[PDB]
């Protein structure tokens, strides 16, 4: 279930799942906490901008949300988590299997009610502690005491009392002492909602049959009764702006406002939220404000505002009806299709069964917007035919988008269910286009495609004809008729030369788009279901009905790779941007990544819900998928973008049960030396050879033109007097006798000791190794410090060291450079004593090896003579 | 940072970046008060006709 | 083919912000305007990150482990980029003008100086996968009364010294339990506190002010408290301290002054180690190596970057770039070098790999308009608005000749004969094409016939004809060589802005003011193709524009175009935010590249934010110079109507995104585009794409290795090419024994011959197997020499790469080998005595 | 301490200067410099090194002893004995103090006869070549190698860091053996630059 290439990132397009949202105040500002499946999101009330998201997904779905100042409490299963800025600060685990249902926090007490009518009280260990952690006591409400707990509320100015509201009646529990202070009279109708009023001792109770009660706890008596026959109260809220208003939300999707002072109805907002998804699940007046925030199960959050009265006198009577202020939303049902709008990962296009198309922004949620379905006026001038009652376009089965001509004309084509024409949209305007493309053969639209240039749109009909329209003018230009069954895929190469089609009849047609000719036809064993064309590589994969993905090269019209392993139908698949991977999803609840070069499955996942779509970002950073459940889009991060991934084939049997290293990582490190006989340069920069030979002249250029000014009184040993790293040759310490010019024993340099050791051992491999590691300045200093006085042992030894190096044929271009520096620094000494046998013998041996390395000159001279001739004449 | 002088031209109030406000007697040039430490430097000072001392 | 990606940015080494040394000290990170460039001084390699801010970078920093880099623009927008993978982890907006950012020496925490608040965050773990909110806040400190100038971490990652504009330096403790240890404020500075540091023992705190005073703080009895025991002063007559840095280990204090001269001091003795001047412009940033031996300085005005080795008094690096000045570019024939001409009058030779300016020329008085290389490559020619065309000899860096018209005309375009014996230049005020003889310098003749200014010129590399285009809506082909001179005019629908000549010399392409690229057949003088480009061009609305970008006709045409050396592609650019790469035979747009994403540049955006618009006008157009604290920033030297050819201070308007010239690389699948920010180079080097050629089911990476083990070298090599995997080609290439090379080379199919030659050239230039590669090249040329001759333009780029390898590295080796042979013989044969 | 605070080898080479006691004999020609400089020699030894210092007028030698109850650094006695020897060899006091302050300074000692058996005018010519006119050659060797040299007749004492006093030794030896002056002076120019360079 864990992928080695992909990891979940977040969900897109979901604002609320229907659980009542929580409102908390930080200073003068307000924020709203909404539940999204197993995670909650925090919005700023002023702008509805996303601020925080829960760091980790809870093991179980969240049931309750309560927020007080910085801290947010989220209840799931039998555990209550405490979050600050979306990061968990402490997890409260109850000691009973009964799941938490309701949650209340007043002062240092946290009250959690389980579904078995048991109330757990947690207290702060210290009065100054930010949140309660310590377990205080347990209070249980028995059936004789009352019915099932409806909600836990705390009224202001009540010392250590919790007002437990049950279906039968209301109860007053003293949390400190754990005793039942007061029991209210039984109510004929089932209670569904409770809300503390801004007045003292009064809590508003909402019944199941459209009755709202202003129950007074101090007197224990009814005060008022509002009646809403044939309705169910889902939320209640009071206006604290100085106006005695009461907003009653209903499961029908209506929000009613009452004026308590005048005993009248101000206004009713009809169908603000869908009845099918629970209507008004939560509707709360912002404290001290005329703004009311409403939510529902339809994945939407809205805000309404009361404007000031237009009458200079009697403003209380002339109440402006509430006005829509701002809202956030998404699909009400799972998206059916998705697509990346642009090369970068800014925007995604989404379509859902709710007949609405959305443009979702990954970089910021506020940028997400719904594309309008308002139709343009017809060019001919005739009246457009349609029902006066406005309805959204049918569900979108397919979509094709290009950005070559964005802002110039239509750049999206969409196919709709049971519809004989395709509609166009404009991404720049975010509105439906002015063209409609018809199949012209009495068949439904099954495939839509666009050319890279953005000028042509291709429509595939269920009767087998491919019609080609022009996006700018919407004029039918060409019609191809090869397939006799439905065309399930159309694609055109980037060059606009070769066009490929596939259909349920199983044939793959290759057309020359410009010449309009049938280049070839290829028959496959099973009907083809879908196509994805990779324009850069000229490869396209086909999802066959035999549970295989067949990769075909359009240039040669042959099958190159065939992929097996899926146990059921392949819902969707996509190419990686580099053209090296295919990620496919199937009905068997798995997502597999396939490596085309080796033609094997390298990664496997098991999704709880079948993934209906899969899409790579053109960058390759992100992978977006949609599932049969959930209104949002799951975004995955591509781990391969930050490290190499092994291409070893996944184990099939272990995967089913759950339901050469250089080649594995697609790399190769060049050998140190292909053969001993072959000359090989050093493993390093090629400027080292040039830096060594011309060191002095390069440094003269480096010196500043004007001498720097310095203080006359300067420490003589400043460079050495350093607090403590410098690894230069100057900063060398001796390692542990008659005076010797080269170096006295116990006072000898590391290099000279290695040189003397090599001379006795008759091998300078250790010396040659350290020479290569020396810096260019260090190399010059050592050679120039070589002993130049009789019997000339060190010079002879150095020549023997270099002569050995040339035999190895490795790093020879440094050894030539070292010998060049030796003559430069000790040429006169060698010249004056050329007749000395030791120098003469050592020099002669060097020439014997050096003479052999003249074949390289012949190779260089040949290639210049030919390469100059071949390129010229 | 700022200087303020009253209507009668007898007092002066000066604020500095060193978080100090000093009330002066500019006829005789004698310092009267020195509020040595302020929570933060005072950007501005003004004196009304009635003699109220304002600090920001 | 058409898979190009931004690789590095030449022409600029430093624009603004703080330059930072890598922890190992072998890499220098320099902000270049909107991006970050990394220079590897030891290996002589450079690269610029692909991620792009929306405004100029203000602060950057690389953690000690060398894994994470954080870069912050002028608005507080921050990007966390994985240094090793060169990929962006997260984008963070701090919602305020962050002045400095610094990783703790432990690496766990990094601190932000955002206005008057010091923000300490926890570093996201590089190994962990990306999450929605990788950063975790640690603490925010609010003690300063004004903006924080800088901050310094203690060597133990426990204390932070913050210096602000409050004339105060303040210390904090990272751990709350240790707040009592460091809760002090350091006062007594007359001006802004530019920097505060700890000593190596951490018992001494040094603070430096803008006025030029260094205070030495110690914990001493008057019962124990921090006191200023000693005070030192830089007695700069008028220069103000601009940037300060301190190395506790070596006790080195490097101070940069506004006069453009920096001093190195030894604390606490206050001994002046050195004093040097980089110029007259302020020293904006100074940084110290970890060892403390290299000091990096940067000046924003001229874009200078100086790495100084104060120990040896030597310059490791001394570079100066161009901003909004590059008028043209030219590749060397081997492609190793790229030359640029600037409005300053200076011609600079840049090395593609290292990214530094090898040489500079300053003969020209006025803006240099064009630069072009001879076919041979040793000689270079340039033209300038001062009215002279100058020939440059690169081997001795001498202006060995200079050409000038008798009427003293400004020259805007240039063309050089393939033989290098004739030079022709054109003008925008003469209507004639002047011709000079290279050997003599005499004006051979003036070509007449154009009724408008000549916009461009080009010689045919083979036919040696001259093609000229003008605003006269016509193109004329001059057969100047030969006993008879002929001219063939071809009419065009609109003004011709650019002209490119086919390498074959058989066709010429012209970009017109209509946004059209029309290809003509030179011999037949008839049109053979046309590419529409007005729709492809992306042009942005300027802040000052009162008309939409869609209706704007400012630049919907390409002012420069160039063929690919194969002859199948055209790369085009203009005064617009797009570089478009077209395919000639099929007349389609292969790809489009966005030149810049910097909102500092004027032409980047097609749509401007309506919030900026007000009843007065655009909020951007308001000049905020008066708010600046320093007088030099407040001074306005702008002339009223200047558009071009002066310093940026003169224009008074924002720089405009535009591409002055574009060219393809002679030796690689890359192209370079000169623009305002610098010389953008796009290359296909990475080759992560899977672009197979002629696969079958039998071909697989496993199967190729099986062929190698069975010793079927030819089949293994061919199957590797059909996969087209670089690693698999390299594996097979090195596994073929030397005896079998001649057999394999003679038997490679002709289709794969261009591919092997391309691989060898790219591989050989940086590989260590000089002899093995030379054996392969010898086998290939001998086996298929005739085939390469028949198709020169298919193999042109591959052949130039091989010649570069044989000339630039192979010849250098034998040159060092051969001189030892002669130096050897002289020492032994000769008689040395007395 | 500030609140922000963090939580017997012989340097001289070629002569065996070695509760422990060290004795250094002062030759007659260094007696008077010792007297006028004594006010500045004992404070660093007695305070920083916590050593018990004395000069024996009878034996004309300086005596240093480790005090078990005061001394803390085991190497202080050797460091103090090394410092007195440098003054005994002839190095200026400030030069000798560098041995105490720093930890990476050694003195290398040898004689002209060790390099080559020169006698009479040849030996004098060798000493002259090392010194040069007005001491120019010896001065040049000091600045380039960043080493302090005392040329006491045929006895040479070179003070500095390990690699630094190595490069001085070859220059001095080449001068003794008679390499051309320009090569030595050319040598001194390069070694100065190469020594300071990072790479």
């Amino acid at each position: 279930k864990n992928s080695k290439i992909f990891s979940p990132f977040r969900i897109i397009g979901n604002v609320s799942n229907g659980v009542p949202f929580a409102t908390g105040t930080l200073g003068s500002t307000f924020y709203i906490v909404t539940c999204v499946g197993k995670t909650f999101q925090i919005y700023d009330a002023n702008t509805l901008h996303l601020l925080f998201v829960s760091e980790k997904e809870t093991p179980s779905s969240i049931v309750a949300l309560s927020a007080h100042f910085h801290y947010v409490y989220a209840a799931y299963e039998n555990k209550v988590g405490i979050y600050k800025r979306g990061i968990e600060e402490h997890l409260l685990e109850l000691e009973t299997d009964a799941n938490v249902e309701h949650l209340c926090i007043f002062g240092d007490y946290l009250c959690a009610s389980t579904d078995d009518n048991s109330i757990f009280i947690y207290k702060k260990s210290d009065p100054q502690d930010k949140y309660p952690s310590e377990f205080y006591t347990k209070l249980t409400v028995t059936e004789i005491q009352g019915g099932e707990i409806v909600s836990l509320q705390h009224l202001a100015t009540y010392l250590n009392k919790l007002t437990v509201v049950t279906k039968s009646n209301v109860l007053l529990f003293n949390v400190r002492t754990g005793k039942l202070v007061f029991t209210s009279n039984e109510f004929p109708d089932q209670i569904t909602t409770a809300e503390p009023a801004p007045v003292l001792d009064i809590i508003a109770l909402g019944t199941v049959t459209g009755e709202v009660i202003m129950f007074n706890m101090r007197k224990g008596k009814r005060i008022r009764t509002i009646k809403i026959p044939q309705s169910r109260i889902s939320s209640l809220s009071f206006r604290t702006d100085g106006s005695s208003h009461l907003s009653v939300g209903t499961s029908s999707g209506d929000l009613i406002f009452y004026d308590l002072d005048r005993r009248s109805r101000i206004h009713v907002l009809k169908n603000i939220h869908r009845e099918s998804y629970g209507g008004v699940t939560q509707a709360t007046f912002l404290n001290g404000q005329p703004i009311i925030v409403t939510s529902g199960g339809d994945n939407s959050l809205k805000e309404y505002v009361f404007d000031p009265s237009l009458s200079q006198g009697s403003g209380d009577v002339v109440v402006q009806p509430p006005r829509y202020l701002r809202s956030r939303g998404g699909h009400s049902q799972p998206p059916s299709y998705i697509a990346f709008a642009d090369s970068q990962s800014h925007f995604m296009l989404s379509a859902s069964k709710d007949r609405s198309l959305w443009s979702f922004s990954l970089r910021k949620d506020a940028q997400s917007q719904e594309m309008s379905q308002r139709l343009h006026k017809k060019q001919d001038g005739g009246r457009v035919g349609g029902s006066t009652i406005k309805s959204k376009f049918p569900e979108i089965v397919a979509l094709a988008i290009e950005n070559a001509r964005i802002g110039e004309w239509e750049n999206i084509i969409t196919a709709h269910k049971d519809e004989k024409f395709a509609r166009t949209w404009d991404m720049r305007n975010k509105r439906v286009g002015r063209w409609t493309f018809d199949t012209t053969d009495d068949g439904f639209v099954k495939s839509v495609a666009m050319s890279q240039c953005g000028n042509f749109g291709f429509i595939g009909s269920s009767n087998g004809s491919i019609t080609i329209y022009n996006m700018q003018s919407g004029i039918l230009r060409k019609k191809y008729k090869l397939h006799k069954r439905a065309v399930t895929g159309i694609s055109l190469d980037g060059m606009n030369r070769k066009m490929v089609s596939c259909g349920l009849d199983g044939i793959v047609g290759f057309y020359d788009f410009n010449k309009s000719t049938l280049l070839g036809k290829l028959k496959l064993d099973a009907p083809i279901t879908a196509m994805v064309y990779h324009r850069s590589s000229d490869l396209f994969a086909l999802a066959l009905d035999d549970l295989s993905i067949v990769v075909i090269d359009a240039v040669t019209q042959r099958v190159v790779r065939q992929l097996w392993g899926h146990s059921n139908r392949i819902t969707a698949f996509d190419f990686s941007p580099e053209g090296r991977w295919i990620v496919s999803a199937s009905l068997d609840s798995t997502i597999r990544t396939w490596d085309l070069p080796t033609g094997g499955c390298i990664d496997g996942i098991i999704v709880d819900n079948v993934a209906t779509n899969v899409k790579f970002s053109p960058n390759g950073d992100l992978l977006a998928t949609t599932h049969v459940t959930g209104n949002g889009i799951c975004i995955w991060t591509n781990r391969a973008q930050f490290k190499t991934v092994s291409t070893r084939t996944i184990d099939e049997s272990e995967f089913a049960r759950m339901a050469l290293n250089d080649i594995d990582f697609n790399t190769y490190t060049s050998l140190e030396q292909i053969d001993k006989e072959l000359l090989t340069l050093s493993i390093g920069p090629r400027s080292k050879m040039n830096t060594l030979l011309h060191l002095d002249v390069i440094r003269k250029r480096s010196k500043p033109k004007e001498a720097p000014k310095k203080s006359e009184k300067l420490p003589f040993f400043l460079q050495l007097s350093g607090e403590k790293v410098r690894e230069g040759i100057a900063h060398e310490t001796p390692e542990e006798n008659k005076f010797k010019v080269t170096g006295r024993l116990g006072f000898e340099s590391h290099f000279t000791k290695q040189l003397r050791e090599g001379s006795q051992s008759k091998d300078y491999s250790s010396l040659l190794a350290t020479l290569i590691n020396f810096s260019p300045a260090a190399v010059d200093l050592e050679i120039r410090s070589l002993n130049s006085f009789e019997p000339f042992d060190e010079i002879v030894w150095f020549i023997d060291a270099l002569t050995q190096g040339l035999k190895s044929n490795k790093n020879f271009e440094l050894y030539e450079t070292f010998m060049s520096l030796l003559f430069k620094a000790h040429g006169d000494v060698i010249h004056a004593n050329n007749k000395n046998q030791d120098i003469a013998s050592a020099l002669q041996n060097w020439e014997d090896v050096h003479k052999k390395e003249d074949r390289l000159d012949d190779l260089v001279k040949f290639c210049m003579g030919v390469a100059a001739f071949v390129t010229t004449a | 940072n700022s200087i303020a002088i009253d209507r009668s031209g007898y007092y002066m109030a000066t604020t500095g970046a060193d978080r100090s406000m000093k009330i002066w007697d500019i006829r005789n040039f004698k310092q009267l008060h020195s509020v040595e430490s302020l929570p933060t430097p005072g950007t501005n000072v003004s004196i009304s006709d009635t003699g109220l001392l304002a600090l920001s | 083919k058409s898979d190009f990606k931004f690789s590095n940015l030449l022409g600029t080494v430093y624009r603004q912000g703080n330059i930072t040394f890598s922890d190992d000290g072998k890499q220098l990170l320099s902000p270049v305007g909107n991006r970050v460039s990394v220079f590897d001084l030891i290996n002589n390699k450079s690269f610029t990150f692909e991620y792009e801010h929306r405004k100029n970078i203000a602060a950057i920093d690389l953690n000690k482990q060398g894994t994470l880099l954080i870069s912050i623009d002028e608005d507080g927008r921050a990007i966390l980029v994985n240094f090793k993978a060169r990929n962006v982890l997260h984008h963070f907006n701090f919602k305020e003008k962050c002045s400095a950012v610094k990783f703790s020496p432990d690496g766990r925490l990094f601190a932000l100086a955002s206005g008057r608040f010091l923000q300490i965050w926890k570093t996201p773990d590089v190994n962990k996968d990306r999450q929605f909110a990788p950063f975790v806040r640690h603490r925010v400190h609010a003690g300063h009364f004004q903006d924080i100038t800088s901050l310094t971490w203690s060597q133990d990652s426990r204390f932070i010294l913050t210096t602000s504009k409050d004339l105060s330096a303040k210390i904090w403790s990272v751990d709350s339990e240790e707040k009592n240890l460091a809760a002090t404020t350091f006062n007594g500075h007359r001006d802004y506190v530019m920097g505060a540091f700890f000593s190596h023992d951490q018992e001494k705190i040094y603070t430096v002010s803008k006025d030029g005073a260094v205070f030495v703080w110690e914990f001493t009895k008057r019962k124990y408290s921090w006191r200023i025991t000693k005070k030192h002063f830089f007695y700069a007559n008028q220069a103000k301290v601009k940037c300060v840095t301190f190395h506790p280990a070596t006790r080195l204090l490097a101070v940069g002054f506004t006069s453009g001269e920096f001093r190195l001091y030894d604390l606490p003795d206050f001994t002046l180690i050195q004093q040097l001047s980089m110029g007259q412009n302020p020293v904006n940033t100074v940084s110290v190596n970890q060892t403390g031996e290299w000091l990096a300085f940067g000046s924003s005005k001229l874009g200078q970057l100086l790495v100084y080795e104060w120990q040896s008094e030597s310059y490791i690096l001394k570079q100066q770039g161009h901003f909004d000045s590059t008028n043209s570019l030219a590749y060397s024939p081997d492609g190793s070098r790229v030359v640029t001409a600037s409005e300053d009058g200076k011609i600079k030779v840049w090395d593609i790999t290292s990214g530094f300016c090898l040489a500079t020329f300053e003969e020209h008085t006025s803006s240099v308009t064009a630069v072009q290389f001879a076919k041979r490559g040793q000689v270079m020619f340039s033209s300038s608005l001062d009215g002279t065309v100058r020939a440059w000899d690169l081997i001795r860096y001498r202006n060995f000749r200079t050409f000038t018209g008798t009427e003293r005309i400004q020259f805007n375009c240039l063309a050089v004969d393939p033989s290098g014996e004739v030079v022709c230049a054109g003008s925008l005020d003469n209507f004639d094409i002047h011709v000079w003889s290279v050997q003599t310098g005499q004006l051979l003749d003036a070509l007449s016939g154009h009724e408008g200014p000549v916009s461009c010129l080009s010689f045919s590399q083979e036919n040696s004809v001259l093609a000229s285009a003008s605003w006269d809506k016509t193109i004329r082909i001059w057969s100047i060589f030969g006993r008879s001179q002929q001219v063939e005019p071809i009419e065009v629908y609109s003004d011709v802005l650019a002209l490119s000549m086919r390498p074959d010399g058989k066709e010429v392409a012209v970009s017109t003011l209509k946004g059209q690229i029309s290809i003509f057949n030179i011999e037949d003088a008839k049109q053979v193709g046309n590419i529409d480009c007005r729709k492809d061009i992306i042009s942005g609305r300027f802040n000052q524009d009162r008309f939409t970008a869609k209706n704007s006709e400012r630049s919907k045409f390409f002012t420069t175009i160039h063929y690919s050396f194969d002859g199948m592609a055209i790369v085009a650019g203009g005064n617009n935010n797009s570089i478009c790469l077209y395919d000639v035979p099929n007349e389609v747009l292969l790809k489009r590249f966005i030149v810049s994403r910097n909102m500092a540049l004027n032409g980047t955006l097609e749509f401007l934010n309506s919030k900026k618009m007000t009843e007065a006008g655009s909020l951007d157009l308001i000049d905020d110079a008066g708010e600046n604290s320093d007088l030099e920033d407040r001074i306005d030297n702008s002339l009223p109507g200047s558009q071009r050819g002066g310093d940026l201070s003169t224009r008074k308007m924002r720089p405009e995104v535009r591409v002055t010239s574009v060219q393809f690389s002679p030796t690689a699948n890359a192209f370079a585009a000169a623009s305002t920010e610098g010389l953008l180079i796009y290359s296909t080097n990475d080759t992560i794409l899977f672009d197979p050629f002629d696969l079958d089911v039998d071909v697989t990476p496993h199967s190729t290795v099986e062929a190698l083990r069975e010793k079927q070298f030819l089949n293994a090599l061919v199957m590797a090419f059909r996969l087209n995997e670089e690693y698999l080609i390299n594996k097979v290439y090195e596994a073929i024994p030397i005896k079998e090379i001649p057999l394999v080379a003679s038997n490679i199919p002709a289709i794969y011959l261009p591919r092997i030659l391309k691989f060898i050239g790219d591989f050989a230039i940086e590989s260590q197997h000089i002899e093995f590669n030379l054996i392969w090249i010898k086998a290939l040329l001998s086996a298929s020499g005739g085939y390469i001759n028949e198709h020169k333009y298919l193999f042109s780029t591959a052949m130039r790469s091989i010649q570069r390898f044989i000339v630039r590295v192979a010849k250098e080796v034998v040159n060092t080998t051969t001189d030892n042979k002669y130096t050897y013989r002289f020492l032994v044969s000769t008689d040395g005595s007395m | 301490v500030a609140p922000t605070a963090l939580k017997g080898s012989s340097r001289i080479i070629g002569i065996n200067n070695t509760f422990e006691s060290r004795k250094i004999m002062v030759p007659p020609h260094r007696m008077t410099p010792l007297r006028n400089s004594w006010t500045k020699i004992y404070p660093p030894l007695v305070e920083h090194l916590k050593l018990q210092v004395r000069m024996n007028l009878k034996t004309k030698s300086v005596e240093l002893r480790t005090n078990p109850k005061f001394t803390t650094d085991p190497g202080a006695l050797q460091k103090g004995a090394d410092f007195i020897k440098a003054f005994t060899l002839g190095f200026d006091l400030d030069d000798s103090i560098a041995l105490l302050r720093l930890d990476d300074l050694y003195i290398e000692t040898f004689e002209v006869k060790d390099v080559k058996t020169l006698t009479g005018d040849h030996l004098s010519r060798a000493i002259g070549r090392i010194a040069g006119k007005d001491g120019k050659t010896k001065f040049a060797i000091e600045n380039a190698t960043r080493t302090r040299i005392v040329l006491a007749d045929s006895k040479i004492h070179i003070l500095g860091g390990f690699t630094h006093i190595r490069m001085a030794r070859e220059s001095v030896v080449s001068l003794i053996l008679g390499s051309p002056p320009g090569k030595v002076y050319g040598n001194l120019r390069t070694v100065a630059s190469r020594l300071k360079e990072r790479y």
